[PDB]
């Protein structure tokens, strides 16, 4: 099911919270940046460091 | 009712009933799953 933005935002919090790791179900926990494609959003548009 | 030994306080009975509810009818839910609970709206549930 299409979880509300709220969802994944407190999902994040609790990440921070608690911690980074302990949380490998990488289906739906946690947003990834890969999630963020679009047909008019890159995520991963080329930097010169 | 002292005598017999099948007999315990009412409260007794009013605190085996609550956590029989509680078995039967609890909600599995993570914490993050549980904040965003309570800004959904309800009553509605039944209308929409």
């Amino acid at each position: 099911a299409r979880a509300p933005l709220l969802d994944y935002i407190y999902r994040v919090l609790h990440c921070c919270v608690c911690g980074s790791s302990t949380y490998t179900q990488q289906s739906h926990y946690i947003l990834t940046l890969a999630d963020l494609s679009s047909t008019d959003y890159d995520p991963f548009l080329p930097l010169a460091n | 009712r002292l005598e017999s030994d099948s007999y315990s306080p009412p409260h007794v009975r009013r605190k085996q009933k609550i956590t029989d509810i509680v078995n039967k009818y609890r909600n599995k839910q993570l914490e993050p799953e549980f904040y965003t609970s309570l800004f959904q709206e309800v009553g509605l549930k039944n209308c929409s």
